[PDB]
């Protein structure tokens, strides 16, 4: 004729955000990002 | 899609007052210039789900030509505590920019929940965004925020304070012209035949939310079109269950005054206490105290004790609270007495409201300074039935019935006018009420009119109606194996 | 490699449901459809684990050539946010492109719990997004969603509303006329076979699932290879006893959880008690066998039947041939089984068990041995009799406050008739005074038919001389006198 009471406790979280490892930024640089329209971006030659 | 003000009733009374709350502030801004005060923002529904609790912000919003902003509760909600205060923030900037504008909102209950004991949960950063939000922009800006919710006490108290949600509707089940208003909605486009009934199809349901009103012609049409390779209607209440399920609103069974007979000393008696106060309240507020709640039933078994807690529940058309004797579920050693509690509130809100409970009194056997006892149950629980049964409000006139079977362990505490005091004794049915009782069972019953049952009262000298009911059903089980030997020769 | 037309067995009386709902909205939206009823998209196919949903699904968009799909619940929604609203997405706009196609989800209840006690919110959002996408599809999408789970309670009630998912068909374990199609399937790709019929091994498969009997004709197959290590293919063709043997180390599905199937008893296997049965014939049988007759007089049956006597007779043992009759259920408590052990802990007992008995329906529940609790009215004024004031009131307000239209019954049988409470023996309840004393003495030979049937001398003129001799004898004992065959017949003829 009896009870059995307990309670709870939590924990939420932390958090570091760690990331952009340096191989991934390296290959970031070296891409194209589009030119609009008539943008052209040229060759050019010369030193025979 | 496009729908309008002639699409959904029941609550034209408080559909009339929604239209001077969130119209009016719209369309003329310059009254409550003239008045000095500003106009209200914060205007919130609640009731049972599927009332067309989001049909009726967007009937009012295609009948007004505004803009209709619409943040949804459990989507914004379930964002990791950092876009939901942008979203809130760019919900109030759009509808400054492009005014006239509403803003409905449903399921709040989600995004503001109450602080309770079981602590763990985010709580925070949404609603004090709302906060902040709302105290504002009140310059003379054509903005409205609408809400909606399932359970109104589950929100948090800081909303419905002042000026941010100040104003209160309650759409709740409809009545019997309620549910008849919408059956007429729900069948305009259906070509149905002469045979099909309207008042009778809406008194024959009595318990239904609105949304249950478009599945069961949806039902009830299917029918019809699978008999092709108009009654169908009574076909679909027998398969598909009706809304508000395993709930205490059940109403499954629609025995009226008519159907039971006899006790001409209660019937009566009953009319006095709980029809009089919730039907012409003038004379009782000059004349002492309103209210006449406990009333007792007490006498032999099968005396026909619950056959009228239904029959009264019916004819206001009110909520019925069936709760059993051994309700008190007695888990712990504290909810016990807090479990009796909530039940008395939900009474207060759906008030008038009939409440039924079964033998709970048990102080005399409570004595003081003993060694046999419970736990805390049976001996502190009527330590709270001293306190919430006469917890009344001029407001509410609340009544609650009582029967049972043993009048001789009445506590002499229970026996109170500040408790239920109207004892009424419940007669043996005498030789003119058994033929008003079971008259009234047999009309169902295609019987002939040979058999009169004045010989049945005069073979039952000392028999009660439930035994009489025994009498009837073996009368109608042999018709049936009258029946039954008919159709295979 | 695809699935046939049916391919499977025991489904195709109820296949119909699941099929008509299909091509109604396409082969006839003209004469049939155009009265102004809008078409129902969303269905619920469930049951127990191993029914073959996933299938069944498969085979009507074979039968109608329709488009078909795949989403399983925990996968899906394992993703992120973003990235399971993108496959839903684009789900649903492919369905729309090549009409008629039939989305397939299934575990509902991974997606969306009860919400009594799952806190946090994470799971609401994935499904408001389901009915959103449910909605503007009216005019000529045909597209019908096919939800797939297990239990039909364990669904969020806000799912079952006008449109989102209306249907709710409940494919069944098969009987024995239903599951010998399943096993027709699995033999007909073996090379050879014995002489026995499949329908003598599957009479005692009752209760077996038709995802078990898949795998039982591959775990007798392999014990034949196991026997010998047209050369090495004539033991191909499997044994009787193999199926046996298979039977001897099964894994049955009804054994993975509590059984509650029903059994192969009937009214052959005991003698006599034939008062009792002509009464238990119209109870219980004419509300499910009859179900428009007593709704012309506009009253129901009697619900509740009472046996009382002594311990001998099978008044607790033959009800369970009433209910396996018309294949209801059997649910058997005893009444000093469950008690009050703490304060309080028998009511909620009582009444969790009311409404599984009419989801699963046609159920019965067995109310077994009330010298417990119907004893106790007035007689008791201890602390003892203080709870058993408590304890009663539960079962007697349920006698009358359950729902008498779901054909659930209770059927009593207690020994000690005198001191029984008087507010059970009241109509509606229990009102058939049906006593159940020992059997009659000349309907006592008919008894011992069930158990032994092959006898090379042919008694029965000594069994009912001992029958006839005293009134005494119970309908046990002499039950008993071949019981000891072991003891008297099979010990001195084993010796060889
Ligand atoms: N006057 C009316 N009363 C009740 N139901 C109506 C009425 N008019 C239309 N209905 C039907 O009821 C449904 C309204 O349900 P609604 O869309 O409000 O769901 P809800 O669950 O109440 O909304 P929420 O998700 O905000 O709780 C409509 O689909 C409509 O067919
Ligand atoms: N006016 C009446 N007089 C006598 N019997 C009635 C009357 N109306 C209905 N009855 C029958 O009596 C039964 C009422 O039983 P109920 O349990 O409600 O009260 P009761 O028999 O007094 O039970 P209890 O003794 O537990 O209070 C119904 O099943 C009904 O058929
Ligand atoms: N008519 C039939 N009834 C029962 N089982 C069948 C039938 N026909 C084939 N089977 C077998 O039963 C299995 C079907 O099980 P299924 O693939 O549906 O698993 P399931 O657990 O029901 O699916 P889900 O993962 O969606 O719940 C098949 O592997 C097949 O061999
Ligand atoms: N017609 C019958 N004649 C003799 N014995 C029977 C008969 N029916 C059942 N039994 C025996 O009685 C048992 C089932 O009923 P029983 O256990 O006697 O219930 P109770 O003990 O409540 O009377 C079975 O084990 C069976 O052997």
């Amino acid at each position: 004729q009896i009870f059995v009471k307990t309670l709870t406790g939590k924990t939420i979280t932390l958090e570091v955000e760690s990331s952009d490892t340096i191989d991934n930024v390296k290959s970031k640089i070296q891409d194209k990002e589009g030119i609009p329209p008539d943008q052209q971006r040229l060759i050019f030659a010369g030193k025979q | 899609n496009e729908v309008g003000y002639d699409d959904i009733g029941g609550c034209r009374k408080q559909m009339a007052q929604i239209r001077e709350m969130v119209e009016l502030p719209l369309r003329h801004p310059q009254l409550f210039k003239a008045i000095g005060i500003k106009p209200p923002r914060g205007v919130l529904m609640y009731g049972p789900p599927g009332t067309g609790k989001t049909l009726m912000a967007r009937a009012v919003a295609n009948e007004t030509g505004a803009f209709f902003f619409l943040i949804n509760g459990p989507e914004v909600m379930s964002k990791m505590a950092g876009e939901s205060e942008s979203n809130l923030r760019k919900a109030f900037e759009e509808a400054e920019k492009n005014a006239p504008a509403i803003i409905f909102i449903d399921e709040i209950d989600s995004i503001a929940p109450k602080r309770d004991k079981t602590n763990g949960e985010v709580e925070r950063r949404v609603v004090s965004q709302l906060l902040t939000l709302m105290d504002g922009m009140k310059a003379r800006s054509n903005v409205v925020v609408i809400a909606a919710t399932n359970r109104p006490n589950s929100i948090d108290p800081a909303l419905r304070r002042f000026g941010r949600f100040d104003r209160e509707v309650d759409i709740g089940i409809p009545d019997a012209t309620g549910r008849l208003e919408v059956l007429r909605i729900h069948t305009k486009n259906m070509k149905l035949a002469d045979d099909v009934d309207l008042e009778a199809l809406a008194a024959e349901t009595h318990g239904y939310v609105g949304a249950d009103i478009a599945s069961l012609c949806s039902e009830a049409a299917m029918q019809q079109i699978r008999e092709k390779m108009m009654d169908n209607f009574r076909f679909a209440l027998g398969n598909s269950n009706p809304s508000a399920l395993r709930e205490t609103v059940v109403e499954s069974v629609n025995v009226t005054w008519d159907d039971v007979g006899g006790l001409d000393e209660i019937k009566e008696e009953l009319k006095e206490t709980v029809e009089y106060p919730v039907l012409h309240p003038d004379q009782y507020t000059k004349f002492g105290l309103s209210p006449s709640k406990g009333v007792l039933f007490y006498g032999p078994p099968g005396t026909g004790k619950t056959l009228l807690a239904k029959a009264v529940a019916t004819e206001v058309s009110a909520n019925f609270i069936s709760v059993k004797g051994p309700e008190l579920l007695s888990m712990w050693y504290g909810e016990s007495e807090s479990n009796i509690r909530d039940i008395f509130d939900k009474a207060r809100a759906a008030a008038p409201t009939v409440v039924f409970l079964d033998q709970l009194d048990s102080i005399a056997k409570a004595r003081g300074g003993s060694l046999g006892d419970a736990g805390g149950a049976s001996d502190r629980v009527v330590n709270q039935l001293l306190t919430e049964m006469d917890g009344m409000n001029a407001k509410k006139n609340v009544f609650v019935i009582g029967a049972t079977n043993r009048p001789d362990q009445i506590d002499p505490a229970i026996l109170r006018p500040g408790r239920l005091d109207q004892l009424i004794y419940v007669p043996l049915p005498d030789e003119n009420a058994r033929l008003s009782i079971l008259n009234a069972q047999l009309r169902k019953t295609p019987l002939e009119p040979g058999l009169e049952l004045t010989a049945i009262a005069k073979a039952t000298q000392g028999f009660s109606g439930a035994d009489l009911l025994y009498i009837v059903q073996r009368a109608a089980k042999y018709a049936i194996k009258d029946s039954i030997e008919a159709h295979r020769q």
